[PDB]
């Protein structure tokens, strides 16, 4: 049962994301929280390289864009400086 | 609950003796019933290997 | 002869070992017991796969005989338990089916209605107040 | 295969972690040829480690033997009586203080086949299904046809 | 059925079910989804051209001086003397 | 005084949220059965085995022996569990 | 929009009428007055809980083995709450979370008894007439988890 | 003969019906598509086999962002069956180096940049 989960944002499959299988499993009776989980820092190594890429494309999008309206006011003022002499 | 092991051993797997009026009832429907019941797949202790299985009375 | 095996007695004892248990002659005779090795060996690892398949349909099955001893069926008890964000599974399940009736009552309690709460909800559909038990808990 | 090997349920020797932990591990032997190359890396674990191991868990009692062996030995013997005899032979250090740490974890019980992952003596709380849990009961309790 | 049943001339006859057609629509609802999305590009042709090619380019020269830097390990004395230790025993 | 199941057989089950919303509880006590619903106390090998079908309702066929291959592959000491 | 009374005319279900919402949530806190009560007088017997450990759910009572199928990281007898428990029953009464429960509720603990290996679990391929067979014998590090006691406190 | 397919451009110009359907907008579009894998590659020709290893789709249901330019567009449509596009929305902005480790992206296509597992 696990469409109405995908309606509500909540992953399809309850072993994805939240509460479920990413809050750590076991704690010291002494209070101390214990080491991370061998699966639970391998998401968050995949989970820092998706947010390190969206950066890294979300920044040569905006790099290309103010690269090439730069060339088009190049290119005007190359034709503004050559309706003259 | 709180029963010696020997007869709350015999409360879970005793078997049930239904009745099963089938008059101007399909013969399917009543087989559909008395299967499931013959099996015992209307236990939640069943298995296979278990002996589950009811006495059905068909009249 | 330079050097021949004088270990084979203990080759053939790693295999003759395993299909003691054997009928006929596939425990004694080495040429016939390799070939029943193997195949028992192919068996018990394809059996992992069907270990866990036939656990859940044996659960299942639990779960459906005892939904309907409260009248529910499998998928409206099952489907019904996710929209109240009870995330027990087939095998909890099964164990609260046989050795825990009152909470299965209560289980079958909850989703039953949570399954009337749907219907009350998606007749007027548009704006209307959800039911008690279909707010979600949203995490962030 | 499970039906060619025995089996057991999942069971502690007394109720180990009820009350207190007891270490299950008694003793432990190890035989090491002096003038032997395959009791090389066996020689450095009694050189290096069978002090620091020695003082980890002091109710296992360590003895090192140093006879003329060919194959190198650890004997543990459990509180239960069963005893593992695993050979460390041409093992370096490092395999041997996994060896000797997985023997003092360890029961002494069978490693063969549990047959559940659980195993509790009071199962039930509400009370054992039986067919007469979810069924209604009628009045002067008549069974079906029953005129009087 | 004459011979090979699923080939030949004279076939089983397959028939669809109504699972397999909501099988078949719930695909076509999903694809018809991505002809949507790839209507609208950000930027055109003319706009991301050389967009990338600083770092296309420093990409390819790490696979590059991967490639040409192939050569046997370092050899060291360490791993010879080490041998001497197999006939180390006890006094 | 909807009921969300007929309560007249297992437990009596009370449904509520808490204020919170995130734990459901349930109370069921159990259900005792009422002193009226109850009844007071009254107070050859062939002909062999069809004579035990008869009794347990089994076929024929669990009450012919077993060979010797048979019966000494059965574990005599099984384990016992709980 | 009358329609006279024949069989298809109605569902075969019972109209069932779902009650008022300012009667019911003033019938919910009635509940987990009573409920609380019962938690805080001590009413209850042994609770079972429903925990998610590792990768799956063990339904867990006080002294009972739980056989976990991967190392821990633990040194023997050392205590561990489990946190992730989604059910707390009593003979009369049951607190399931959504999914989790709070932790300042119920705390399951459970010790580390033994750490163990399982036993050689074969690994076999073969494919006929292809002279392809391949044997391995696999072990997987196990730890038991004793559970000692799973208590509750009156915060609902 | 089974060949390549060009799919015309009377297909990839959306109508504006399609933008109260699906919840997209022609003016300022979206700058990064997430691409899904939901179909194997087997019984696919091989042309099709070697635009999923391009994008990075060789595992499905393994989500992949891309940017929603022309040419990574015409590389889409040649496996559009085989993937399921939905743009990376960010309700917060784009995540910043500080809140680079505690991201998650939803299901919903949205990228959320604090993600606490506290309920709200
Ligand atoms: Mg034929």
């Amino acid at each position: 049962g696990g469409q109405w989960r995908l309606q509500q944002g909540l992953a399809a499959n309850p072993s994805g994301y939240g509460p479920l299988t990413e809050l750590p499993d076991w704690s010291y009776a002494d209070g101390r929280p214990a080491p991370p989980m061998k699966g639970q820092l391998r998401r968050k190594a995949e989970r820092e390289t998706f947010a390190r890429r969206v950066v890294l494309l979300s920044q040569e999008m905006d790099a290309g864009l103010q690269a090439w309206q730069l060339r088009q006011q190049k290119l005007q003022e190359e034709q503004r400086k050559q309706e003259n002499a | 609950s709180s029963f010696s092991r020997a007869p709350q051993q015999w409360a879970t797997f005793a078997r049930i003796w239904y009745l099963l009026d089938g008059k101007m009832q399909p013969p399917g429907k009543l087989a559909a019933m008395a299967s499931i019941r013959l099996q015992g797949l209307h236990k939640p202790v069943y298995h296979a290997l278990s002996d589950c299985g009811d006495h059905v009375v068909i009249m | 002869l330079r050097n021949r095996v004088t270990d084979r007695y203990f080759r053939i004892q790693e295999v003759l070992k395993h299909a003691r248990h054997f009928r006929g002659r596939k425990n004694r005779c080495y040429r016939l017991a390799v070939r029943t090795v193997i195949r028992a060996f192919v068996k018990c690892t394809k059996a992992r796969y069907l270990k866990k398949k036939n656990m859940r349909t044996l659960w299942i099955n639990r779960i459906t005989a005892a939904s309907q001893e409260h009248g529910l069926k499998y998928p409206a008890l099952i489907g019904n338990l996710v929209k109240c964000q009870v995330e027990l599974n087939r095998k909890v399940l099964a164990d609260l089916a046989i050795y825990e009736p009152k909470t299965f009552k209560s289980l079958a309690a909850l989703a039953s209605r949570r399954r009337h709460e749907g219907f009350a909800a998606a007749l007027g559909d548009g704006k209307e107040p959800e039911g008690i038990f279909s707010r979600v808990v949203q995490y962030h | 295969t499970a039906r060619g090997t025995p089996s057991r349920f999942l069971a502690s020797v007394l109720h180990n972690g009820l009350g207190r932990y007891v270490q299950q591990l008694q003793r432990l032997s190890f035989s090491v040829s002096r003038d032997g190359a395959s009791s090389r890396g066996a020689r450095e674990f009694v050189e290096r480690e069978v002090i620091d191991f020695a003082r980890r868990n002091p109710g296992v009692v360590i003895y090192v033997n140093s006879r003329p062996c060919c194959v190198p030995r650890v004997v543990a013997e459990y509180l239960n009586g069963a005893v593992r005899e695993e050979s460390i032979h041409c093992k370096s250090v490092e395999e041997i203080s996994t060896l000797v740490q997985k023997l003092a974890d360890q029961s002494g019980l069978d490693v063969i086949r549990i047959r559940k992952p659980f195993h509790t003596d009071n199962p039930s709380i509400q009370g054992q299904w039986h067919p007469f849990t979810n069924k209604p009961t009628t009045f002067r309790g008549l069974r079906p046809r029953e005129v009087q | 059925i004459p011979g090979r049943q699923w080939i030949g001339k004279h076939r089983r006859p397959r028939f669809v079910s109504l699972r397999a057609k909501q099988n078949m629509i719930r695909r076509l609802e999903i694809e018809a989804e991505n002809h949507y999305w790839l209507s609208m590009p950000y930027m055109t042709r003319e706009q991301e051209r050389g967009h990338a090619a600083v770092r296309r380019r420093e990409a390819f020269e790490a696979i590059k001086a991967a490639a040409t830097s192939k050569f046997p390990p370092h050899r060291f004395i360490a791993d010879q003397l080490d041998h001497l230790n197999v006939t180390k025993k006890w006094s | 005084t909807y009921s969300p199941l007929p309560d007249d057989y297992n437990c009596n089950v009370e449904l509520a949220l808490t204020s919170d919303g995130r734990t459901i509880v349930c109370y069921h006590p159990s259900v005792d059965i009422p002193y009226e619903h109850t009844k007071p106390i009254p107070r050859e090998e062939g002909p062999m085995i069809e004579q035990l079908s008869k009794m347990f309702f089994t076929t024929k066929h669990r009450w012919y022996p077993h060979g010797r291959y048979h019966r000494c592959r059965k574990n005599l000491n099984p384990p016992k569990d709980r | 929009g009358y329609v006279p009374k024949t069989s298809l005319s109605s569902p075969p279900w019972p109209e069932v009428v779902l009650p008022d919402p300012v009667e019911e949530t003033r019938h919910h806190a009635e509940v987990v007055k009573k409920v609380n009560e019962m938690i805080v007088t001590g009413q209850y017997g042994r609770l079972f809980a429903v925990v998610h450990f590792a990768s799956r759910q063990w339904k867990v009572t006080s002294e009972d083995l739980i056989l976990i199928g991967n190392e821990l990281d633990l040194a023997c007898g050392e205590r561990i709450r489990l946190e992730k428990v989604l059910l707390v029953g009593a003979d009369n009464f049951t607190l399931l979370g959504k999914p989790l429960l709070g932790k300042d509720l119920v705390r399951v603990e459970a010790t580390v008894i033994e750490k163990t290996e399982s036993w050689p679990r074969i690994i076999m391929r073969f494919r006929k007439r292809k002279n392809f067979k391949k044997k391995r014998i696999v072990t997987t590090p196990q730890t038991v988890l004793r559970i000692n006691s799973i208590e509750i406190a009156p915060c609902l | 003969k089974f060949t390549r397919s060009r799919i015309p451009e009377k297909v990839f110009q959306a109508s504006p019906e399609d933008h109260e359907k699906y919840g997209g907008d022609p003016q300022n579009p979206h700058k990064l598509h997430i691409v899904t894998r939901i179909k194997s590659t087997r019984r696919r020709p091989y042309w099709e086999k070697d635009i999923i290893k391009m994008l990075g789709l060789e595992k499905a249901h393994t989500p992949q962002v891309h940017k929603n330019i022309p040419s990574v567009n015409a590389k889409l449509k040649v496996v559009k069956h085989l993937i399921r596009i939905k743009p990376l929305k960010l309700p917060q902005g784009l995540p910043a180096e500080e809140n680079m480790s505690n991201t998650c992206l939803k299901s919903t296509g949205e990228l959320v940049v604090q993600w606490h597992l506290k309920p709200v």
